[PDB]
């Protein structure tokens, strides 16, 4: 909801190189906003444009405290990039 | 810090390297402040 989207949040942008890339939300969220400012993981701020007609706001990145939990369903914002990130962490970081 | 890693390696004499690397690998931050173990720390422990 609009309450969820705030400043300094993390959302997953669909991208060609990586299916979903984390991104900061420096600009405060505006309900019904066409474009928002997002800080890229590369460090370069990107003014990513939202689709107000059909597109939905990117999935909120779950807090890192939830990452590493055994249960996939244990993550709050449950969605495909969250699962991908968690399983990647467990395979690589957790071996 | 690896300066703490060497002390840990010195003190953890009884437990073998297998349990040490496993427990470092499976550590979990219960609270927000705590952070996951770095892979570089794992490499330092393994090589030392």
């Amino acid at each position: 909801a609009s309450e969820l989207y705030t400043k300094f949040a993390r959302v997953w942008i669909p991208d060609p190189e990586e299916v979903w890339k984390s991104a900061e939300l420096l600009k405060d969220y505006k309900p019904g906003d066409k474009v928002l400012l997002l800080h890229l993981e590369e460090g370069k701020d990107l003014e990513y444009r939202l689709d107000p007609k059909t597109g939905e706001l990117p999935h909120l990145r779950n807090p890192d405290i939830l990452v590493g939990e055994n249960d996939l369903t244990a993550l709050s914002y449950l969605h495909e990039p969250a699962v991908l990130h968690n399983l990647r962490v467990r395979f690589i970081d957790s071996k | 810090t690896d300066d703490d890693a060497e002390a840990i390696c010195s003190m953890c004499n009884a437990l073998t390297t297998a349990q040490i690397v496993k427990v470092l690998n499976l550590y979990t931050p219960v609270n927000e402040f705590e952070e996951r173990v770095s892979v570089s720390f794992i490499r330092t422990i393994q090589m030392r």
